[PDB]
DNA sequence: CATTATCTACCGCAATATCAATACTT
DNA sequence: AAGTATTGATATAAGTAATAGATAATG
């Protein structure tokens, strides 16, 4: 009966928040006029409910001039007016919606865009306006697929949007009110006054104007209240019924709001390669999977919820909770006839000062935001629906609370099902403990020894979590380690440990899967030696090898009497040098490995603060490190980038007739494209944006229109298709491992890498994943690689010049010149292209005649493809047949000596 | 009596870095008439003057040759010329210095605590006339440079510390017509307004005769300009330049609130006043409505105002009980919420 | 040949007003 | 031919002159 009493909150909480938003604060303006006059939170309520009642004569109003104004069909002497013109543009789409329903999404989307795009208080215009038409066209979705199920253009354009938007946001400023205190500077007399609640205004940054919202510094002291959450609710929330599983694209997920298996950002050819395949119907297994993941219960861990409540309410600034102040901290001014160097940097310090204060809120507001979610649903099961990114790696549908958020997050989480500890849920837990605590290179034996040295400190650190010795403060991952410490000490209690019923998930994980997918691809004995995949008597850590050398690399830069060098000598950590090494073999450049190396070492603060310029050596020795590292995986992803420029500038035969003739190039639309082992379509997203400006009435906005055709970035396609190949094969072995626990009984849910289930069955779960990754990698997937663009791209011409002297150049110059008098105009590389495709479709008549007239007929590139030199031998442009490199030679490896491998997943 | 370089020498430079001087001695000679510098310094003799960007050096050697200074400094960071110099003003009483005028800490090290060059502190009542500074930074890439300079005159900071000292500016004919526009100009913007502002500006020659229909035409025929031909400066393939004299004056306002409002309120330049004021804060279109009780100034367009109409809306915009403050008026690119 | 931005992957962010030329309809 | 809307170009602020590290495009 669990079930059906959960289903009745899931529909309340499946609620339009429109609806429920309409009757929360007309209900708040009952008891204001009832205890009296005054300025509170529910007051703030009560404001919303004015600003609603005051703005809904205006939309009613603006409805009835476009209604009036549609009458007539003659748009000559119709409209002479520039305000009236543009309701010929906007009119037609605003009448189908409610305009209370407008009005409250107007406000709700104002509310909750703000302190967002850069903004000390406010939001950009053109975010606030296309967000606002946005949310709009899908309430107007929503509503149309509603009421079409009841009784038994299609894509809104973003210029509309816009236009929608800010029309109701102007509309909105004009009415919006509230009171603000001061005092007068020729009096020093304490006055109030009223003033408009929104101002629209302009800022600057290196010389550009930003058309900025502004909120008033009285909206924000209640806007940073908790009752923020009442004032706007969530929409996507974590479910307590179970999903339904993923079946059709356009249906899974929420019982009732409709969601796309990818998250197709920017681009429809996603969206349509995805359409395909789901018709196909070649993407079962990953529907299995997701419905895998999706199916786990999860419930929130009281005790730890309590103590984060005790922390947070105490209100001091704890390890992640930022805290509480109010006012910001600006040091004096300087005297106005300082120096220019003087006045920069002080502003650089208030420019400082107020980035750590609005992070902080930021933290802050999340913080109360997560803590409110986990209160009320305190107790409960709760459920994650996932979702996919098109590069195939699993999301949930909740981005508030998840376990794939924060610390705190991730230990406010557990199974709402109990499992026996057996003979070696004992042993795991204490596993997991010493997983928590950053030691990893010591084996299984050593890491139950560690976790038994601690008891006393666990039995403390569970018995009175704070006022105390805090023992899991100083752990890597704190309040995941406080809920092991709570089990550990229930089990303690216990005389016998195998009777215990445990909810904490424990962490089994795959250092580098990326690294074991290189090494895997390439049959490397030393990489896979390295990454454990042989089997061996400890586990071996790459990071902490590359950290010894480069280690070694700055004891022998450290002759020059560098100052980083000295302190950093016996200060490189396995921490930076694995952030380094980890994002280094997934392609990462000089300064995103500087980023990095940086970011980890700025709280150790052993240099000074601007350690950059140290971490640019750092990072200098750690590549030289890596260079004679590795190999195999270098080659790989080099032939991965020879493919993707291959790809790149490649132009196809089916283009046009005559030619694009926009510019000498035709313009490139080609773009990598694969298949999952799954099945599922893998499609790069890069492509280049127009951004034109498009006239509203606050102002005119910059914004682009996904819906055009665009050509394709070459660098975001060479810098984007490595990594997004290894991903797609790491969470296809990780979609598979799911899909066979879920089989087999186990509760899964993971987080990319790292996989999560009870203590019992992780060594089911272990051989299950390591039998997946053998099943999965047993074919060469280069190769099949190779064989799926030599497929997909069989009909594709390059583009190149050609040295004017080439015995070859000078027959494709007479090809040219034989061409321009049977064309009957001058001869162009288009003119080649339209000649060298119809050619291909006088092969594809079943005529054999004519097949043989067609082989008799001569084209440039008929020549190149004829020819198997001239691009070994590389002016003149010329056009050269899309020919892929050889794959790089593969090692012998056996795939299945993984099997007996210990600390694959640890 | 020192060496006045040639063409010859000036065509053996490499590299300019977009910088274009003028070349020819008789245009010199008339643009230092012109100026007629010995009726402002009665003593010209014990003089000191400072140079920024010197570069071909023909107008120091021209300087010292009529005026005979007591200490004459140069500031140059261009390697080739620096070498070029160096090697043409050995042996003489003419100084050289490699320090980059760009940097405020290189002034600081040389007046402050180094003191090579330590000029005198005048009153605010008239010109300093122990202390002459030239400037070129005809490079299309710096024109930021000039316009810190200017916030520098309103700052009285970097330089101007030691009082009114007068500016012989060699500089792009574009922002000069942008620095020395008028009322109404298409041309006006922050620029005019700080020049308007903060000091006096005289036009004193010009690269092309075409351009000065973009200057006003009563203040051309009063300057009476000294043009020339792009013949005249040795780099050609650059846009025109023109010669600028700058002259601090005393003003009375508050440097920040005037230049907060000046910037928040001219974006609009084409805008009716009674319509760009709700854009300075929360009511600002209510309040300077009902404080401003003239309505002839309630329909000119920013473009059209005068550094007077400013300074008074300044003042109005201090005698503002409820004023948003000027110093949380940034946006900071740094700090992204970006939640998953 | 110097310049010129450009920088792992994702997971709901990087400009605007004004003025001149041109072509399009009337 | 004379308006008139479209399309394109240009200035804004005022130390990212806050990297050779490494490099693929540009004109
Ligand atoms: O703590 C982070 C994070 O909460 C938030 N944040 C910033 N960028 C992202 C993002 O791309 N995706 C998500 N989900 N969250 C994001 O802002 C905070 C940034 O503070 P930090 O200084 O700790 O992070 P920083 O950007 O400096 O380093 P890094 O995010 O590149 O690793």
């Amino acid at each position: 009966a669990l079930n059906i009493f959960n289903q009745d909150r899931q529909k309340v909480l499946e609620n339009r928040a429109t609806e429920a938003a309409r009757e929360r604060w007309k209900h708040d303006f009952e008891e204001a006029k009832a205890r009296g006059d005054i300025s509170i939170e529910k007051n703030l309520n009560v404001k919303l409910w004015k600003w609603y009642n005051e703005m809904l004569p205006l939309v009613k109003e603006e409805i009835n001039h476009c209604r009036s104004l549609l009458s007539e069909k003659l748009s000559d002497k119709k409209g002479l007016n520039k305000v009236d013109t543009n309701r010929l543009g906007y009119g037609p789409y605003l009448t189908l919606i409610d305009p209370g329903k407008m009005c409250v999404i107007t406000i709700l989307e104002l509310l909750k865009l703000n302190s967002t795009g850069g903004v000390i208080e406010g939001m950009r215009t053109a975010r606030a306006v296309i967000s606002v038409g946005k949310a709009i066209e899908m309430e107007f979705r929503s509503e149309q697929v509603l009421k079409s199920e009841s009784q038994a253009k299609i894509l809104w354009p973003q210029s509309i949007r816009a236009r929608i938007g800010s029309v109701l946001i102007s509309m909105l400023i004009q009415v919006a009110k509230v009171s603000v205190q001061g005092v007068d500077p020729v009096t020093k007399a304490k006055v109030h006054g009223e003033a408009p609640a929104f101002a629209h205004g302009y800022q600057y940054h290196n010389g550009s104007k930003l058309g900025v919202l502004k909120i008033h510094k009285t909206l924000i002291r209640q806007l940073n209240g908790e009752r923020l959450i009442a004032s706007v609710q969530p929409q996507l929330l974590p479910m307590l019924v179970e999903p339904k599983p993923w079946v059709n694209w356009r249906s899974g997920g929420y019982h009732y709001t409709q969601s796309t298996l990818l998250r197709t950002k920017d681009s429809p050819e996603q969206v349509a390669y995805l359409k395909a395949a789901s018709d196909n119907g070649d993407i079962d297994r990953v529907y299995d999977g997701l419905n895998v993941l999706g199916r786990t219960p999860w419930t929130v861990n009281r005790k730890v919820f309590d103590v984060v409540s005790q922390v947070w309410n105490k209100g001091e600034g704890f390890l992640d909770i930022p805290g509480a102040q109010d006012e910001m901290v600006l040091p004096p001014a300087p005297p106005k006839n300082s120096d220019p160097s003087i006045l920069r940097a002080w502003k650089l310090q208030v420019k400082t000062i107020a980035n750590k204060f609005s992070s902080d809120r930021s933290n802050r507001c999340d913080t109360n935001y997560k803590l409110e979610i986990a209160r009320a649903f305190l107790g409960e099961k709760l459920y994650f629906p996932h979702n996919l990114d098109f590069r195939g790696r699993a999301y949930p549908l909740s981005p508030h609370f998840n376990h794939l958020g924060n610390d705190m997050s991730r230990g406010l989480l557990i199974f709402w099902h109990g499992k026996k500890l057996g003979p070696s849920g004992l042993k795991w837990l204490k596993i997991h403990l010493s997983n928590l605590f950053g030691f990893d290179k010591l084996p299984l034996k050593d890491r139950v020894a560690f976790t038994e040295s601690h008891l006393q400190d666990i039995k403390d650190s569970a018995e009175n979590p704070l006022t105390g010795d805090r023992w899991w403060t100083t752990a890597d991952k704190p309040w995941q380690a406080l809920a092991t410490c709570f089990e550990l000490n229930e089990v303690m209690k216990m005389d016998n440990p195998e009777e215990f019923i445990s909810h904490q998930p424990v962490h089994q994980d795959g250092t580098c899967n990326g690294l074991q997918h290189y090494a895997a691809l390439g049959g490397d004995v030393e990489g896979a030696t390295q990454v454990n995949l042989v089997p061996s008597d400890k586990p071996q850590d790459v990071y902490a090898h590359v950290a010894r050398l480069v280690q070694k690399r700055l004891e022998i830069a450290a002759e020059k009497g560098d100052e980083n060098a000295k302190i950093l000598k016996d200060k490189i950590t396995r921490k930076v040098v694995k952030q380094t090494v980890m994002t280094n073999v997934y392609g990462v450049t000089y300064v995103g490995a500087t980023f990095q190396i940086a970011k980890q070492l700025s709280p150790i603060f052993d240099d000074r603060k601007e350690s950059l310029d140290f971490s640019k050596y750092l990072t200098k020795h750690v590549f030289s490190a890596i260079r004679e590292l590795f190999h195999s995986a270098h080659l790989i992803q080099d032939w991965l980038g020879e493919s993707a420029k291959r790809i790149s500038k490649s132009i196809r035969l089916d283009v046009d007739e005559k030619s694009f003739k926009n510019g000498n190039k035709p313009d490139f639309m080609s773009s990598v494209i694969w298949t999952t082992p799954l099945g599922l379509p893998i499609v790069q997203p890069y492509r280049e944006e127009s951004k034109k400006q498009v006239e509203t009435n606050l102002q005119t906005v910059f914004i682009s229109d996904p819906f055009a055709v665009n050509p394709v970035n070459a660098r975001r396609q060479k810098a984007g298709l490595p990594p997004n190949f290894i991903h797609s094969l790491d969470a296809s072995h990780m979609l598979l491992s799911a899909a066979e626990c879920g089989k087999q009984g186990l509760d899964f849910a993971s987080v990319h890498d790292s996989y999560w289930t009870h203590a019992s069955d992780i060594d089911t779960m272990n051989v299950v994943l390591r039998e997946q990754f053998i099943k999965l990698h047993e074919v060469d997937l280069v190769l099949r690689l190779k064989e799926e663009f030599d497929q997909r791209y069989k009909n594709y011409v390059k583009i190149g010049k050609l040295k004017r002297s080439t015995d070859l150049a000078q027959k494709i110059i007479r090809i040219r010149k034989d061409l321009s008098r049977k064309l009957g105009r001058s001869t162009t590389l288009a003119d080649e292209i339209y000649f060298e495709k119809k050619r291909q479709e006088l092969l594809n008549s079943p005529l054999i005649e004519d097949r043989n007239v067609g082989e008799k007929m001569v084209t440039t590139v008929s020549l190149f493809e004829d020819i198997t030199d001239l691009d070994a031998l590389e002016g003149m442009s010329v056009l050269l047949p899309l020919r892929l490199p050889e794959i790089p030679p593969k090692g012998d490896f056996d795939v299945t000596v993984l099997r007996n491998s210990q600390y694959f997943f640890s | 009596s020192v060496p006045i370089p040639g063409i010859k020498d000036i065509s053996k430079l490499k590299f300019f870095y977009g910088f274009k001087y003028l070349w020819n001695p008789t245009v010199y000679n008339k643009i230092f008439d012109k100026l007629d510098l010995t009726k402002t310094y009665k003593h010209p003799e014990e003089l000191k003057v400072l140079d920024l960007y010197p570069g071909v050096g023909i107008q120091s050697a021209i300087f010292y040759n009529k005026y005979c200074p007591r200490q004459y400094s140069l500031l140059e960071k261009r390697s080739s010329l620096y070498k070029f110099l160096n090697a043409k003003f050995e042996g003489s009483p003419l100084q050289i210095l490699k320090r980059d005028p760009y940097d405020w800490s290189t002034y600081s090290n040389l007046i402050d605590e180094e003191r090579i060059f330590v000029p005198e502190v005048q009153s605010s009542d008239h010109i300093n006339d122990k202390f002459l500074t030239v400037a070129n930074v005809t490079g299309e890439g710096s024109e930021g440079l000039i316009m810190q300079w200017l916030s520098c005159i309103g700052n009285k900071n970097w330089l101007y510390r030691f009082g009114k000292v007068k500016m012989l500016l060699w500089m792009p004919s574009t922002t000069a017509r942008k620095l020395l526009a008028r009322p109404g100009m298409h041309s006006r913007s922050k620029c005019s307004v700080v020049r308007e502002a903060f000091t006096d500006t005289k036009l004193i020659a010009i690269s092309d005769a075409n351009e000065l229909k973009g200057f006003d035409s009563q203040c051309i025929e009063e300057w009476d300009p000294i043009l020339f031909s792009a013949a005249e400066i040795w780099p050609t393939k650059g846009k025109p330049i023109a010669l600028v004299e700058m002259d601090p004056i005393d003003f009375d306002f508050d440097v920040d609130n005037w230049d907060y409002v000046t910037r928040h309120l001219m974006i609009l330049k084409r805008t009716p006043l009674n319509t760009v004021m709700d854009s300075l804060g929360h009511g600002g279109q209510q309040y300077f409505n009902s404080r401003i009780t003239d309505k002839d100034l309630l329909k000119k367009c920013p473009i059209d105002l005068t550094n007077d109409e400013f300074i008074y809306l300044t003042k109005l915009f201090m005698e503002w009980p409820f004023k948003p403050d000027i110093l949380m008026d940034f946006v900071d690119m740094y700090q992204t919420e970006h939640s998953g």
